[PDB]
């Protein structure tokens, strides 16, 4: 079929919106939560957004016609209006595979978070979910390693691993970090890790701070008989000094690194991850600057697509929320992606924000780090929450308790394991968690110091992100 | 619907898809230039009118874009009737030859304007 | 001065609220639009802000005693409610130059904006503005030439640069895609560019294409005898990919390719960034998805402090809107920001959004980049507002010309060189445009046929940042 | 806005002594010992040595007209003389940051003691401090581990 | 013989201002200079690479200008880019984008630069083809007392083992302290393979060169036409002569200030090859060739009463 | 102020900025190289008087240097009118080629003399 051109502008909806089309599945499927501007009508609105995201402009070009645009453009497909909102709607939007350069994540949202955002003729606009097909999940390599590769490395099973982010975040010595770290991993913690903000300063620099972890990880291992690590932040200025020092930690032989995806940015992160992959390093990523495109419900992309780019491009661990703790993070949200970080496949499902079912074809599942203003007494909720495959993470639980670095991890430990197996035994940890706590603190000084200090501390405030 | 030519359409930068410059159109360029204190310069060129690489073909390099400098920049000059005036001299002396008027801003240290203000026969 | 170690929480203000402050030249300073839960007060949630973006956490650790806070941490020094808006501060904070890494735009955001935006205690923040000491601005290298050296490169002077990118935005053979460019170079545009999301696929492979756009733009050149450039993409998935990209334009000996730094990273760019600097190759920057960062008045981060990190990273070209265009962007904010990215001084203007006075210290100078939506009418606005110094890219409004790719550059070429003319001549482009456009009109039949095309063609909406 | 060009030879001090000028934080700042040869009058000096150290030569060129020369100029803002020493003066004198290489010792140097030294016009010359500004510090590594670490 | 220059001594000159100048500003500068007659232009010893103007830039508009030059003259032409750096590695990228222009020449500040890296450079320009003009900036603060230091003889003798194609030596008659004896003294050791005691010189021991090539002496630093009788005679025709400030302070430009210099140049070549005595009649070879030389007449004029004249510290 | 000119203004090396050899002054010249002990020589060329970049473009590498040989170096040649007589005999058999003078110093093995002595019509 040809047409002759005609130079000029139409609506985009001519061409945009198809509500009859039936999605391929190899198609990605996006799902917008669009705010028109007054006189925008939603069919306009949605069409406008998946021309521009796809291959369309603001007048008639006579180049379509050289190709064939009915076998490349985005089609907005549905739409329905949102209740309790007003002129908002879910908009869903699907993309052809060839679109996609393959095993780019950075490629990806280009196309469909590039310019629509912006576009004057909207209020707000929100990407709440995408479908990844299966045929484009292959081009990618996933997680390093993922979880069971994980556990099997590093020997450890049957509870959730603990953590702790080395404090003040900034203004310690390399000595003095090291110093802190031995001491926290000597008490029970399976790991410690560099801030995300701790790279390479005039008060430490980072081969330095290298070094002495190094030192500090094996006498704490030596001394416990347990298997230890140190996330060594690789998040550099340059892709050159990141690798520099993911090649050091290498040399050390430790057992994982870490890096900040979004401030480092999707090149930078998959390369590592590469690189991690070829030399059998864990990577934990740390999702720092997430929550300026997360947190408000009318515009941005909600951190599930953040997180189903993060198991694309590479990384065994990744923060997911405490819902307890100092962060927002809503429970039911939470477990949504928490399924999707995790599981090889998961069911559509509104209750949860999962708005498309999603496959994984084995894709690695990745470890979800619960971190930010949790203490002992959160112990039975995280526990209940996240189950055993989960990173808990203490760094002022642990750094400030009263009588220091072991004894705040000891007191953490204890807990934990005071958890696992009262629910492996039965007990309701939801029910009984005050009471399970109690019952350790008996024979445990460390606990019952820990305890008494955290017992009022509780961080409820509404949150801005629901459903 | 007509075709944009393909021969005999060379240009020349800044102001060459105008008609040409009548007399006082020219003059209120240079005016232009002196009013916003820039220094008016006239450089010429016969050899090679336009751009070309003969010794490089690295980024960024071009062979052809340093024309000869007719005298000195006009540092002082603050009436329009000067470089009209050595623009007719230069004329005079280089017939053959393309030649155009820049004028400097030293602040900045670039050129702030530059058209062709003559260029020789078949052009 | 020496203190005992009491475990426990304490309000952050105890700490990090300090309004005596007077800032030391060589601090970061950040001005952050603070929207408080209620019952939190402004001085905590400031404080909050201000203590976990540098030194401290929720509860009191003992290793503050082994360094100095007081010369590292993070200093919520004054405060000042939003005239307008209901429970909103402007909260200004100042963070020390040791906290920061040498050269590093992904460290200096990993700090300031990491983990603050998703506190439970906050309803939402926004980062305005960012004022750089000039001692950390030193450590960067800056845009690979910028201004001065790329109008010298390439030969042009008195006069804005015309662009114009390729549609449909994908779908085009590589061949195709080279045919599109020649047509529009020859007809009077300084370069042409691949979309944002042209990377490589199915379609269109990477290598294909930088090969037949250099043998079109050669050709173009012959042709008119006016240099040309066509800016190649080498937006990537993996650090490695996107060298091999920029390896192969350098190796075809053209002037310049682009880069998406959000999408790609900062840490992508700035390599990028440097290897362009080594190898003399102008580097063009796309800002895909900013807008879902910096829409929205009160949460993300404005643009301006995009645009800043832009020319610390790197780039010689940057988007910056268009005012008059299909995206959103006002007046008075925009060219706020364009003195900022192309001036060596601005001094703070609140009327502007400018809360900080900024030097560069000879840094070179951004050329910002105009494009999306704009048409021959727009002309006159355009030149008016950025001057010589700006890029004015017209892709729907090239290509969408009905006689085609060259008689669509014809008419782009003489609109803004009627403009040009015009006022230099004295005319007022605010005041005559219309009647300069149409004065051209008249023996230009080029430009004749685009303005009957888009004469009724606006784009008026609310904008959702303002001031 | 800028003046005609003459060719001819003019004295240093005409453009590079400056007592009037406020240093910059952003400044290099030297001090010099000078021991100008009889005749040679201490401003001329002084500002011989800015001069050749930064920007000038022994006679006029029409190229300064293309730049800002005011922004690129070494200056000898302040003279004191040497106690109990005959015919000997300290001279201060600031460069502009924009003048160094980032990170190199070796350029510093370059442009600071250079050529001066050798001037017929002195008898001797001795470079007894430096102000390094912060904004140049930052641009050095300086040393590998420093007194802390090493410990 | 690379560059097919004999009978003369080759011309060379710094762009000025020392600093400040942009990239492109500097190869049009260049560009006018070399048309004129100059063999050479050169970035002052200061010109690294800074704000106003970055190395990589300077080299690219630098090798533009001069090979127009080189075309429109017929002469070989050549402009001392500047590969001294804060680092090995920096100073090498330098070396190496000039090999890859094709240019023939690079120069490099060896005492500010050291010695290590100086020997390195040496011997890369040696595998690669590369002319090395030598600059010593900071000599003066080591060399210029009689009392404490060490003679610039011994700082010759250091470089021409360590490796340079070029030297400045001095001008006597400029506006930089030279004796002209003591000069004589270590151009010899400079350029010669045998070099016998001679205390009137400052040679204190007899100095043998194994047939270790001989460096070519620049003359430089405040000199002007009416000074060419006697750095002709002084110097010889295995010299380089640079005008700075004596070229771009000409009234008329580069071009017809390179052409003055060329001029008297040749004027003084010519006059000694036909056995004029250069010391005595000097000045009358000059005026001579004003009576047919626009570009020197007016040169002269402009220079007629500059000397530089004052009590010298080192001596023998 | 006089613009140097940009046209026909090829260059001969030494002597070339000079006004032409007068008949005594070339023999001046001849007499200079001979009282220093040096080897006369004649080399001429017809198809390329100035350098140029074919074959190679690398550091010290050009084309166009080497002209050819006038018979063989006058070894032993203590008689300016020699040389000049051997100049008019290359004269008259390459009347459309360069020709140039060269002294030889056979110590140091460098030429220490060289200047076109003549040009073809054209130059
Ligand atoms: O900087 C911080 O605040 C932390 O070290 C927590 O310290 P504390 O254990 O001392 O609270 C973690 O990085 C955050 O949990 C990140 O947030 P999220 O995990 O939600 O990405
Ligand atoms: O994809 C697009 O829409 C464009 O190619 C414009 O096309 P048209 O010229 O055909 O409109 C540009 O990338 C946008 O201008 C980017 O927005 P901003 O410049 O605001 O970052
Ligand atoms: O910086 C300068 O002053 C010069 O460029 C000369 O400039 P002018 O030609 O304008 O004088 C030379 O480097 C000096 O000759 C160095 O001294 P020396 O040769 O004695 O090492
Ligand atoms: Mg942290
Ligand atoms: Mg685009
Ligand atoms: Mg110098």
């Amino acid at each position: 079929a040809s047409v002759e051109f005609k130079a000029g502008v139409k609506d985009y909806k001519l061409t945009y919106y198809t509500p009859e089309y039936e999605t391929l599945d190899t198609d990605i499927l996006a799902a917008f939560r669009v705010s028109p501007q007054p006189g925008v009508p939603p069919e306009e609105a949605g069409a406008a957004v998946a021309a521009e995201s796809s291959t369309g402009t603001w007048t008639t070009v006579w180049t379509d016609g050289l190709t064939n645009l009915d076998r490349y453009k985005g089609r907005c497909y549905h739409i329905e209006p949102v209740a309790g909102e007003e002129n908002q709607y879910i908009c869903y939007v699907a993309y052809p595979l060839d679109l996609f350069e393959e095993g780019s994540v950075t490629n990806m949202f280009t196309s469909i978070v590039g310019n629509v955002f912006g576009f004057k003729a909207l209020r707000a606009l929100r990407l709440e979910d995408l479908r990844i097909p299966v045929a484009y999940v292959k081009t990618f390599q996933g997680p390093p390693h993922g979880i069971q590769v994980e556990r099997d490395k590093l020997n450890k099973y049957g509870r959730p691993l603990l953590g702790c982010t080395i404090k003040p975040k900034l203004g310690l010595s390399a000595k003095n970090y090291g110093r802190a770290v031995y001491e926290c991993l000597r008490g029970g913690l399976d790991f410690t890790k560099d801030d995300e903000n701790v790279n390479s300063q005039p008060f430490m620099r980072w081969r330095d701070r290298f070094l002495f972890c190094a030192e500090a990880l094996y006498k704490a291992q030596a001394e416990t008989g347990e298997i230890k690590g140190h996330y060594l932040n690789a998040t550099a200025g340059t892709c050159e000094d990141m690798m520099k020092r993911a090649v050091f930690a290498r040399e050390l032989g430790v057992p994982i690194v870490m890096h900040d995806y979004l401030t480092g940015g999707f090149t930078a992160n998959t390369t590592l991850s590469h690189y991690c992959r070829d030399n059998g390093l864990l990577l934990h990523i740390h999702r720092a600057m997430h929550a300026v495109i997360d947190r408000q419900k009318n515009h941005g992309m909600h951190f599930r697509v953040l997180a189903k780019a993060l198991r694309l491009s590479g990384g065994d661990h990744i923060h997911s929320g405490t819902v307890v703790g100092k962060l927002e993070g809503e429970r039911d949200i939470t477990l949504g992606f928490v399924d999707l970080l995790r599981d090889d496949y998961t069911e559509k499902d509104r209750s949860r924000g999962i708005y498309f079912t999603q496959s994984w074809v084995s894709t690695p599942g990745v470890l979800p780090v619960a971190s930010g203003g949790i203490h002992v007494w959160h112990m039975p909720a995280l526990t209940e929450i996240f189950g055993d495959d989960s990173v808990l993470q203490f760094g002022g639980g642990t750094l400030g308790h009263p009588w220091g670095n072991a004894p705040g991890a000891v007191a953490n430990r204890v807990a934990l394991e005071a958890c696992v197996q009262a629910r492996n035994e039965g007990r309701d940890l939801a029910r009984e968690g005050n009471t399970i706590i109690r019952e350790a603190t008996k024979w445990s000084p460390e606990l019952a110091a820990a305890c008494e200090v955290w017992k009022e501390i509780k961080f409820e405030f509404p949150a801005m992100d629901t459903v | 619907m007509q075709v944009w030519p393909i021969l005999n359409l060379k240009k020349y930068e800044t102001l060459s898809y105008l008609p040409p410059l009548t007399t006082d159109q020219l003059a209120r360029q240079v005016d232009y230039l002196l009013n916003n204190k820039w220094v008016p310069c006239l450089e010429f060129e016969t050899d090679h009118g336009f751009v070309y690489r003969e010794h490089h073909n690295s980024p960024g390099y071009y062979d052809g874009r340093y024309w000869t400098m007719w005298k000195l920049p006009m540092f002082g000059c603050t009436d329009p009737a000067q470089v009209l005036n050595e623009l007719e001299e230069c004329k005079k002396e280089y017939p053959n030859a393309f030649i155009r008027i820049i004028g400097f801003d030293s602040n900045r240290e670039v050129q702030c304007i530059s058209f062709i203000a003559y260029k020789p026969a078949g052009y």
